[PDB]
């Protein structure tokens, strides 16, 4: 073996150079862009190697913490474009802090609860800010944020009776859901609805009638899932689709074989990170949307009695993903990002960290196997693959709400 | 009338025609979180938007105000919803609104609200005449814009405009054969017109795809389409394909070709093929080659496939 | 932070 102060990396092996793009001497916009990213990434990788000396990689926890702590209270006008997504900012930041095991002061927690209460609509659901119409995306974010806080104060903010009525007000006869009244339809809505309904215990027999079938129609020839039937497979929509089906216990409605082959193919042989769709670029946020699909598929196949499943690893290159996130997605000033050259933002900070946690932790049944690349302190808290909040938070919230009746239903 | 960046722009709090209504500030609570330090202009427009919304004022001034609110944050879906309420209530010229959304999407093509607004207008007018050309212009700037392709599929299916889409697909594939959004549109068009059961159509597609593969052997999209149009009937149902790929292996031993062979072997074993032991041995050898040398990023997947094959066909 | 230019909007 090697001394504790040097840790060989997959991305630094001499044979890794063979993984560079082969454009077959036929250049198109796609290959040109891919080659540009690979050139930059190789430069980054090389900066972490000093011949046979390869220092352990470090997650800059403290820098990330200070960036997050500041954002939770105030934001520059650069975030005016997210004025209709305030609950998302709460969730992204709180989940990042949770992954980093950084305590949330009680005062700050109460202030977040009060703010989300102001975003809650009298018709049920939460809007992007005080007085805004409710929308399933901020509703999903608000519920997740309240569950991360996990106090009875936070749980009780949610008006469950109106929330269920609101979900009914968005339900379509073909099984799909509108994102908001008079709004668009895509797989994101099914997941947002399934996530908040299961956590708050408001699922009725008919709420999701036809939903599983509609989601299956979104799986396409590629194996992944598109936003609506007929559309290109995309990691974001595929995560939403599979996670929703897992909540509904209808994963078998999909061709899991083609889905598995599709997502594993989305990990970039050279960069180590994941792309959102075939022939597009690597991006740190897909560390969650794409890689998060492996724990879901593992669970789904394990429920089916698959005798070939691993008892120690997810079906993606866990080490290579950690290498991509740690070497290429950290902003030296704190925060994480899409790829070198891009600026940090709270959204990428949330998902790059969520993906890193998934890559470090394997769990199935009574089996637990951790693979924490770099210094030991890099280990993050685990995240639930369905909800993307701590597993402890999921259990605590589900248990709390299971003690309440389904609004006006028996 | 006057844009937010125009030299003569005046804050709403200073407009005489707006003096009769009090602005409604946003209440973020006494101890704010994720508080955005808005510019004076941003806050001014939204304080008045909140006022007209709270009063549910269906007026021409409210309608013009939404235009500025949208310029400040086109992702504010509440503003868009209210603007649509006003369009109906004021009986606004929808063709003029179409010219408006056209300009807005050109500026912010990756926004969900703008594409949905356009769809609603097209639905209200039952007029798709400008759609294919407009979308084509958006795709000329970003050939992979997801929202544009989604809107394009909706228009084509809702108004049955299939006649020239395969020709459009062919042109875009000529420009960039690696454009996965275009291969997806190819499947979309064929499955919804002739279908793939017509053996003449299937042969044409398999031939076309194989030609693209020979031209650009490492383009994953073509390989994925080839598998996509053959997978449901079963890859083992096409014996000649195996031979052709086997002949191209010695000169094009790419991970895509090797993986495709494993996929064929998997299906063959699932269908009581002849020489089962030999096929299983060949598949396991390729899984090892993929895991250790040719496609190591997917070592865990290939090892799983190897174990899976043994659990299903060892005997 | 440049969330305005990022193509990663989920809403
Ligand atoms: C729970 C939610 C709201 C999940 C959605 C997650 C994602 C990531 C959705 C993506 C939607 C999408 C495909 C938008 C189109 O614009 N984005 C891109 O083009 C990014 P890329 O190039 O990586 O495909
Ligand atoms: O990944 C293919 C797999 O998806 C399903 C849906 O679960 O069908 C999709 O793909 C077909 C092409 O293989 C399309 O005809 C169909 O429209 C699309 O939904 C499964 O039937 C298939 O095995
Ligand atoms: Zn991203």
């Amino acid at each position: 073996s090697s001394p504790v102060w040097s840790e060989p990396l997959y991305s630094l092996r001499p044979e890794h150079a063979r993984e560079r793009l082969q454009d077959d001497s036929v250049e198109t916009v796609t290959s040109i862009e891919q080659a540009k990213v690979e050139e930059k990434i190789q430069e980054v990788f090389s900066s972490y190697k000093f011949n046979h000396l390869v220092p352990r990689l470090v997650l800059q926890r403290e820098k990330h913490f200070h960036y997050l702590k500041r954002g939770l209270r105030q934001l520059t006008d650069a975030y005016e474009c997210l004025d209709a997504s305030r609950p998302w900012l709460c969730y992204w930041i709180l989940h990042s802090l949770e992954l980093l095991d950084e305590p949330i002061p009680q005062i700050v927690a109460t202030d977040v609860c009060q703010f989300l209460e102001l975003c809650q609509s009298p018709e049920g659901g939460f809007g992007g800010g005080p007085g805004q119409y409710p929308h399933l995306a901020p509703t999903y974010a608000a519920v997740n944020a309240l569950c991360i806080i996990g106090t009875e104060e936070a749980y009780d903010i949610i008006n469950r009776e109106k929330l269920l009525q609101y979900l009914y007000s968005l339900k379509q006869p073909d099984g799909s859901f509108l994102m908001h009244v008079g709004g668009e339809v895509d797989v994101r809505s099914a997941y947002c609805a399934a996530s908040v309904a299961s956590l708050t215990n408001i699922i009725t027999p008919d709420l999701f009638e036809g939903t599983a079938e509609w989601i299956a129609r979104c799986q396409n020839w590629e194996g992944g899932i598109g936003g609506v039937p007929g559309m290109e497979a995309h990691g974001g929509y595929t995560f939403c689709g599979l996670a929703a089906l897992v909540i509904l216990k209808r994963e078998r409605s999909l061709n899991l074989k083609s889905l598995l082959q599709w997502v594993t193919s989305r990990q970039m042989r050279f960069e180590g990170g994941f792309q959102g769709r075939c022939n597009k670029l690597v991006d740190g946020c897909y560390s969650f949307w794409q890689a998060g699909l492996l724990p879901l598929l593992h669970r789904a196949l394990h429920a089916q009695g698959d005798p070939a499943l691993s008892m120690s690893h997810w079906m993606f290159h866990q080490q290579a993903l950690q290498e991509y996130i740690l070497m290429c997605c950290q902003c030296p000033a704190g925060g994480l990002l899409d790829k070198p050259g891009k600026s940090r933002d709270f959204y990428h900070t949330c998902y790059c960290l969520s993906g890193l946690s998934i890559a470090q932790h394997f769990g199935s049944g009574a089996m637990l196997h951790d693979v924490v690349l770099g210094v030991p302190e890099n280990a993050l808290q685990p995240t639930h693959p369905v909800y993307n909040i701590g597993p402890d938070k999921v259990i605590q919230a589900t248990t709390y709400f299971l003690q309440k009746p389904v609004p006006g239903f028996e | 009338f006057v844009s937010l960046d125009s030299p003569s722009y005046v804050l709403y709090r200073d407009r005489a025609e707006w003096a009769d209504i009090d602005p409604v500030p946003q209440n973020d609570g006494p101890n704010p979180v994720v508080q955005i330090i808005y510019s004076d202009k941003f806050r001014d427009v939204y304080d008045y938007f909140r006022a007209v919304l709270q009063r549910d004022e269906r007026s021409e001034r409210a309608f013009k105000l939404t235009r500025d609110a949208i310029e400040l944050n086109a992702a504010n879906y509440t503003v868009w919803h209210f603007r649509r309420v006003l369009l109906k209530s004021l009986q606004k010229d929808l063709h003029e609104e179409m010219n408006y959304i056209t300009a807005i999407i050109e500026e912010q093509p990756k926004n969900y609200q703008v594409w949905h607004h356009r769809r609603v207008l097209v639905e209200w007018l039952r007029d798709p005449s400008q759609e294919l050309e407009f979308i084509a212009d958006i795709l000329n700037q970003d050939a992979k814009n997801y929202h544009a392709w989604q809107h394009r599929q909706w228009v084509i299916q809702e108004f049955k405009l299939w006649d020239n889409e395969l020709q459009y697909v062919d042109q875009l594939l000529k420009e960039d054969v690696r454009n996965n959004s275009v291969w997806n549109q190819r499947y979309f068009v064929i499955s919804n017109t002739t279908g793939y059961n017509d053996r003449a159509v299937l042969e044409r597609e398999v031939q076309y795809t194989l030609e693209m593969i020979k031209l650009v052997p490492h383009n994953e999209s073509a390989w994925n389409y080839l598998k996509g149009i053959l997978q449901d009937r079963g890859l083992s149902k096409y014996p000649n394909l195996l031979n052709q790929l086997l002949d191209l292996q010695p000169s094009h031993s790419s991970p895509y070709l090797i993986a495709f062979l494993v996929d064929i072997y998997e299906d063959m074993l699932e269908n009581q093929c002849d020489n089962k032991e030999d096929i299983l041995n060949k598949a396991l050898e390729l899984c090892e080659i993929l895991a250790k040398e040719k496609d190591t990023i997917r070592k865990e997947y290939w090892r799983y496939i190897g174990r899976s094959l043994q659990s299903k066909h060892s005997t | 932070d440049d969330p305005t230019a990022s193509a990663c909007n989920i809403q």
